[PDB]
């Protein structure tokens, strides 16, 4: 047989088969359900739309997101979804393939335990394994030290990992995230003019978003720049004309990663908390974790974002230690590529937790040694 | 005018690239140097220290 | 090295009908990793048989097996066997044979864009992780020779694409996976240059009568044995053990 | 046949083939244990790093040293230690090869039977000697007569011996040595704002104190040096970066050799008990014991020892008698040559242990008079 490697990620579900080069559906994790009465008599119109398909109906319908950051939090779509996906997208029956899963660190054991038991249960998966965005994302950069910053759109963590090893009392997590990104991008869209309200304009926000906005080397010389020229105003074509045009609000956007007090939030930015879990590890591998910076998630696909993550370390970091940054091109699907060797390992075939497994030991047994 | 920016992108990032490979080689052999005169700067402090105390000695 | 098998059909009657030929267990190994006392397929040194100049001018070949990198790891020459007229039947043959000369033309010009993939090298960006071309005068000869795009070609293997969901996405490679892609490339298209050639002899061997039930005839290396196993002598044996 | 000469010593394991010039193989004493638990699947880490291995894995292991003071006090690990120097470092099956073992004056018979017990049982070697660590020293001096001062890295001590004639009762034992004075030093570098607590960085300290520390030749004026000008302080560069420079600190740390009372001991400064040891001899012959002192051992690599103890041992002597130290530049790995030197020996062939002898005999075989 071969196994499944399913990401469910946050504002992306993307799954395929192991040993693949790249999963094979990928669509945005949405639950969308009709808002008005309807009048036509005998369309049947289905009471609700799931997956990219709600995007088509994306103008009468309510869409909901079944996760907040991570945290399931309205597990009937989270079963639509893997429904959905299963059996509309890949076409394939969950009785006779092991499931891999992707979960985040520092997540309720609830979730996990309920995750498990709606696998084994509902769907009677043969076995099934859950594991860390950190280390799929670390095998999938041909690494095996380094520290790794995921930032995906739920929730952005950084993990080191040493030849192997990871350092719990190092991993750090910060709720900032691309969703936080697009309701400040809504926030500071209407100084200008434009109203963004309803749920169905999120998806307008966040194209605009990835199409437009981009990271600052500097923020006053820009900001000073876009004061006086307007050289760096853009247009956007929306889905029904009347073109935008946004100026300096393209790379304020992006921004609240570095000046998290935009939106205010207490904690610092990504790169000050990148340097400070350097610096909670061992002072013999700090040279290391330094060379070998990866990034990964689809919110570092900022253009411009690494030059600036560099510059700030380096002004943290000691003038005598060389500050490289590993930005591959396929930031996004870094982990499911990851998931994919995980699972097309030979000496994998035995870590995963079978049906007799979780029978005997119940729910619980993913908090074993079977990480 | 695109093209015609295209193709002073591609001219202007093969010139920086080929400044890019020579800047590397020039840190590289100066940072050989660097280590270079470290250690000899080591080594004349610490036989001019061993020397001194067999003056004083 | 590879596993000849035959067979021999027959007629409704018991008469000989006609005859079918595979092949199998094909090694790709040799062409690229040669043991040091040991020498590659004597295709590539028969090419460079200086009795036909035409080939060696047409299609700019280095007359010289030492600057090549392919070859001259292994063994340069021994002498086996006298290539020059071995070459000559081979290419008498093949004119006897059904098929023109364009094909042949072909052929050899296939197996000397072969030879200069070893040319090929990368360089490491100074800035970036992602690894660029340095020369590119083989890269323009080979792209030529296969009709293709140097600079296509080049990004290709600098920036291959991949299908993710349903958009296409570019992958960062490395020296050392460029250099591993650009081999696997040369030890497919050999393989698959082979097998097209038996396919094409078995059509041209193939006649009009039924085929009923057949006998086989099987041709495989023996359980070679030396004092440096390797790799290949690890796969030839266990073979030979099934 | 050759016969192996192994030095465990204690935080340097030193071996090679009799007969050489130097020891072919160095490395540290330390064993090493991962104490963290390992994400990625499928690496395979062994669960024992041993030997220089352990030194480029410092970041995720914790050291322990088999040897505390002299004696062994973790015997797993010290086989470990031996089969990693007989198997790896020189990569010769001891299956037949006789083995010189080194070891301090006065230590627990227990100890020397075990080590018999264990290289004849586990790695059956044909037959294995046991010598003094300080007699060794005196071969590899060209001499016959005089005392030696061995100070390791575990134990110090002093060895009188006259042409040839050893003087069991003035020997001297005392523990300071350099682990101690390692410790002194992290100890007192926290008054300048550096904090040195895990075992790895240990290493680190034990760098500085081999790089910077020296010897004065007067205590007070050094200090009023030092509290008057700044022309002592040097800087160092850890691991990490954040250059530290050290002042005052430079030479109080081997000061603790002259003055125990700085770590609590009692004992008496090295030059006093080496005078003592002097005048614990005959009459006829201290005139050669103070004309011949022998130095060796690492912590006597100090810049400017010899002229203190020379100046202290001068200063409690008689004035009519003549003081000269030996101190050659090869210091550390004299006891490997001089017992280099005694394995080539044609006359001590007949001095062995054989296996024979000990089956027939017991283990009780090292400490009869069959030494
Ligand atoms: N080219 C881009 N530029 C800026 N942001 C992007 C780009 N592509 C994707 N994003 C952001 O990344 C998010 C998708 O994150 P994702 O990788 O799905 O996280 P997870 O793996 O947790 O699901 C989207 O919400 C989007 O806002
Ligand atoms: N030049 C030096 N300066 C200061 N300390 C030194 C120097 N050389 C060696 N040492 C110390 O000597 C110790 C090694 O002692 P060693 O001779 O190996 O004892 P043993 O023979 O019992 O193993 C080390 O811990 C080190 O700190
Ligand atoms: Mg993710
Ligand atoms: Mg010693």
């Amino acid at each position: 047989t071969t196994a499944l490697v399913c990401d469910n990620g946050s504002g992306l579900v993307k799954a395929g088969f192991a040993g693949d080069d790249a999963p094979r559906a990928v669509f945005p994790s949405i639950v969308g359900r009709p808002r008005h009465q309807g009048v036509m008599v005998g369309m049947g119109q289905k009471d609700s739309y799931v997956g990219d398909e709600a995007q088509s109906k994306r103008g009468i319908l309510t869409l909901k997101y079944p996760i907040e950051h991570g945290i399931i939090t309205n597990w009937d779509d989270m079963e639509k979804i893997w429904h959905h996906t299963f059996y509309n997208e890949l076409r394939v029956a969950p009785e006779e393939h092991p499931t891999l899963l992707t979960e985040a660190p520092l997540n309720p054991k609830a979730n996990r335990e309920k995750m498990t038991q709606i696998m084994f249960e509902t769907f009677n998966v043969p076995a099934m394994y859950v594991a860390i965005q950190a280390v799929l994302s670390l095998y999938a950069s041909g690494r095996t030290t380094g520290i790794v910053l995921d930032s995906g759109d739920g929730v952005t963590h950084n993990v080191p990992i040493y030849e192997g090893y990871a350092l719990p009392h190092a991993i750090m997590r910060l709720d900032l995230a691309g969703r936080d990104l697009t309701d400040y991008l809504m926030k500071i869209l209407t100084e200008r003019g434009y109203s963004f309200v309803t749920t169905a304009e999120r998806e307008i926000v966040r194209d605009i978003k990835e199409k437009l906005c981009y990271v600052a080397l500097d923020f006053e010389n820009e900001m000073a720049t876009a004061a006086s020229s307007s050289s760096l105003e853009k247009s956007y074509e929306l889905p029904d004309g009347q073109v935008i045009t946004i100026g300096n609000e393209r790379f304020r956007c992006p921004e609240t990663l570095f000046q998290p007090s935009f939106i205010g939030m207490e904690s610092a930015g990504i790169h000050e908390t990148t340097y400070n879990s350097i610096m909670k590890c061992d002072i013999d591998i700090r040279k290391d974790l330094y060379a070998n910076n990866v990034l990964s998630g689809g919110t570092t696909m900022y253009p411009g974002i690494a030059d600036r993550m560099q510059k700030e370390i380096t002004a943290l970091a000691p003038s005598t230690m060389k500050i490289k940054i590993i930005a591959p091109p396929e930031r996004k699907y870094s982990v499911w590529i990851g998931g994919s060797i995980l699972a097309s390992l030979s000496t994998f075939q035995q870590m995963w937790i079978s049906k007799q497994e979780y029978d005997e030991a119940g729910p619980s047994i993913v908090h074993r040694k079977c990480f | 005018e695109a093209e015609k920016a295209a193709d002073e992108s591609e001219r202007g990032m093969k010139v920086i690239e080929s400044r890019a490979q020579k800047d590397e080689e020039k840190m590289e052999i100066q940072e050989i140097q660097l280590k270079e005169a470290k250690h000899i700067a080591e080594d004349a402090d610490r036989k001019y220290e061993e020397v001194a105390r067999k003056l004083v000695i | 090295r590879f596993g000849k098998f035959i067979r021999i059909h027959f007629g409704a009657t018991g008469k000989l009908a006609s005859a079918d030929i595979e092949t199998y267990l094909l090694e790709k190994s040799r062409v690229i990793f040669q043991l040091k006392a040991e020498r590659d397929y004597h295709i590539f040194y028969q090419i460079l048989s200086n009795k036909k100049p035409e080939l060696l001018d047409m299609l700019l070949i280095t007359n010289n097996p030492y600057d090549y990198a392919f070859i001259s790891q292994g063994e340069t020459t021994v002498a086996s066997i006298d290539d020059a007229e071995e070459l000559m039947a081979t290419d008498n043959a093949f004119d006897v044979l059904g098929f023109t000369s364009e094909e042949k033309n072909s052929m050899y010009k296939l197996t000397g864009a072969i030879m200069h993939f070893g040319n090929m090298k990368f360089k490491g960006g100074g800035g970036g992780g992602g690894a660029e071309p340095d020369g590119t005068e083989e890269a323009d000869k080979s792209a030529y020779l296969m009709g293709l795009n140097s600079a296509d070609l080049l990004k290709g293997l600098c920036h291959p694409r991949v299908k993710v969901g349903n958009e296409y996405v570019t992958k960062g490679q490395n020296v050392q996976q460029v250099i591993y892609a650009t081999g696997a490339l040369a030890k497919a298209v050999y393989e698959r240059m082979f097998n097209w050639m038996v396919t094409r002899i078995n059509a041209t061997l193939e006649t009009k009568q039924p085929r009923q039930y057949f006998i086989g005839v099987l041709d495989i290396a023996g359980f070679e044995i030396f004092d440096f196993n390797s790799f290949e002598q690890l796969c030839i044996n266990f073979t030979n053990e099934k």
